[PDB]
């Protein structure tokens, strides 16, 4: 709850934000566990990159591996999705940003797979506003790797390991930043809350 | 170097596609002239299969949307994925008129496409019909309410111009003519910013202490401190002042179309709006209930209905921010609708909506879009 007006208050004075913890641990190892049943059963498919006509699997630039999140397919998603719209409310409130929807995916980095750098918005759809990133890891390290870098202003970079509980807030039109190779299996939840475009469909 | 957005329409093999490439290289030779890393998206919706092509005359910079198969023309037209300022219909002396150019031309009018320029393909092959083809053309658009009778018509051959090989005045030079028609006859048009002010209202909140906010973003025009507005839609139209813009907990003296903001009005209570509604500069839009509407109905493989629908089909039709039921009227001699298919249909509203000829709307049995229409002709 006063968690929530930490990231409507860092997004407003920095563009983004990180909060430990912000699931209760049964809850972060139930989605882990979600998201090995799914590789389990193959579930989960080649991650690729761009938009519409021109969207492609291109390994050397993106590598983990997805499976996209509806409601009803698990409780442990059901209370994060859940979660993740008490977000999406307090950001309307606080900042007026208009996020309508979220997607949002299970996303699993085999090591070695890696994501170079990037913005989350599109180059020619700027519907996403606000990305969300939940890591899933227990026991991570830093000899591990796999951290998420962000290029914030002014030339500095910050480095995120992707420790359970983990989430990770930050303007998608704004926040270049990257996933570094790591020596093990990297879970995480990310996704994107986004506003209106020019048309419905 | 303004933005004008163009296309070809037309029949079949009449070279609309030739016209395209021919257009690039005699603008390229006689007119000057990167991946997305960005993680992919989770639906992906209608599949419009379009080409998109660039070419610069000397006093304008054009956008040229080009098509496969009719059926692209008639997803691509009715959703706005391929809009036109201005659209070059392409028929032959060859073959004369056909139906998919008769279909193009009235599915013109529907989009709400302001102006049509003609260009008579394969000249090369011919002669006396010109002046035969151009009469019943002229009086083909005026058939539709175009002004085929003052409407400008080039003549030439493209497959020439883009092998050009100009043989005649009808190769390169007819080419060059055609860009020359489209700097004269399409006016530059009106950007988003230049427009009278509205935007559609999503949250409606009060914070404590300085009256009540509406957010949303902008679609088009400039919203200043202390200006006028109307609230229309849904409801009795309302007047009220704008005492704030708010982003991101900075106050602004100004909001602008694309910008996604909180208006502060005065005085309005929580209330007394809501969702759904358009936040307007006085007069500019209007109150409405039916129209008529091309529609798209979605495929089943694009997350369509399975099944087709019949007479007293009572959907969800989403307006901007919100939904509201409507009554549709199918023209006569028409039972069934068939998902991939597209129809004319007279929509009668439970409740008013702000609306405009050429809104664009979605839409919805439960939640998800199965169609795809386009406001034609405001009735009452
Ligand atoms: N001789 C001649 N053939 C043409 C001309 N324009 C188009 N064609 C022929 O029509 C073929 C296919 O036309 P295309 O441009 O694909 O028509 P579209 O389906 O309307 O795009 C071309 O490759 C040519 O063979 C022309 O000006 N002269
Ligand atoms: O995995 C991370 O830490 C960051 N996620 C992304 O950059 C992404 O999926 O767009
Ligand atoms: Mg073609
Ligand atoms: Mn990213």
């Amino acid at each position: 709850h006063p968690m929530l007006a930490a990231v409507v208050d860092d997004l407003a004075t920095h563009g983004w934000s990180q909060q430990a913890h912000f699931l209760p641990a049964d809850l972060v190892r139930a989605l882990a566990a979600e998201c090995r049943r799914r590789d389990a059963e193959g579930e989960l498919n080649p991650a690729g990159v761009g938009r519409g006509a021109t969207q492609e699997v291109r390994e050397t630039i993106r590598g983990d591996q997805i499976q996209w999140i509806d409601p009803g397919q698990a409780e442990a998603c059901d209370q994060y999705l859940a979660a993740m719209d008490q977000l999406r409310l307090a950001i309307n409130q606080g900042l007026f940003l208009g996020l309508e929807d979220f997607e949002c995916h299970f996303a699993l980095y085999p090591p070695g797979a890696f994501y170079r750098r990037h913005l989350d918005r599109f180059r020619d759809d700027d519907r996403r506003m606000v990305s969300a990133v939940l890591y899933l890891n227990e026991g991570w390290q830093p000899h591990d790797g796999g951290q998420l870098r962000m290029f914030l202003a002014d030339g500095v970079e910050h480095d995120v390991e992707p420790v359970a509980g983990c989430l990770v807030v930050f303007l998608s039109g704004e926040v270049p930043h990257e996933v570094l190779p790591a020596g093990r299996e990297r879970l995480s939840l990310t996704g994107w809350f986004r506003r209106r475009g020019n048309d419905p469909f | 170097l303004p933005h004008v957005n163009v296309g070809t329409i037309g029949h079949v093999d009449h070279g609309k596609t030739t016209l395209t490439a021919a257009l690039t290289r005699v603008c390229s030779e006689v007119f000057g002239s990167k991946i997305d890393s960005a993680p992919e998206e989770k639906a992906r919706g209608i599949t419009i299969n379009t080409a998109h092509v660039e070419y610069n005359s000397t006093i304008r910079h054009y956008a040229h949307v080009d098509c496969p198969g009719h059926a692209d023309y008639v997803k691509n037209m009715i959703t706005g994925a391929a809009q036109m300022d201005g659209a070059i219909l392409v028929c032959s002396a060859a073959d004369g008129p056909m139906p998919q150019t008769r279909e193009h031309i009235l599915l013109s009018r529907q989009v709400g496409v302001p102006y049509i320029v003609v260009f008579l393909n394969k000249a090369d092959l011919v002669a006396e019909l010109l002046e035969l083809v151009e009469m019943e053309v002229r009086d083909l658009l005026s058939t539709y309410d175009f002004p085929g009778d003052d409407t400008p018509i080039i003549i030439g051959s493209a497959r020439m111009a883009l092998e050009g090989k100009d043989d005649n005045e009808m190769g390169t030079t007819a080419v060059k003519k055609l860009v020359e028609t489209l700097d004269s006859y399409i006016p530059e048009p009106v950007r988003a910013i230049d427009q009278p002010f509205l935007m559609p209202i999503e949250d409606v909140f009060s914070i404590s202490g300085r009256g009540t906010v509406v957010t949303g973003r902008i679609e088009r025009g400039i919203v200043r401190v202390q200006d006028p507005l109307e609230i229309v839609g849904l409801r009795d139209t309302t007047t009220t002042t704008c005492t704030g813009v708010e982003m991101f907990r900075k106050l602004l003296d100004e909001g602008r179309a694309g910008e996604n903001c909180g208006v502060l009005l005065r005085g309005t209570k929580r209330d007394d709006v809501e969702r759904g509604q358009v936040l307007v500069k006085p007069g500019s839009v209007k109150p409405h209930t039916k129209f008529t509407a091309e529609v798209y109905v979605l495929s089943k493989e694009e997350g369509g209905r399975h099944t087709p629908f019949f007479k007293g089909y009572r959907p969800q039709f989403y307006f901007r921010t919100t939904d509201v039921t409507g009554n549709c009227e199918l023209p006569e001699g028409v039972e069934m609708v068939m998902p991939g298919d597209n129809i004319q249909m007279t929509v009668t509203l439970i409740k008013t909506i702000a609306m405009e000829d050429g809104l664009r709307f979605a839409i919805r049995e439960g939640g998800r879009t199965v169609g795809a229409g386009v406001v034609a002709k405001i009735i009452e």
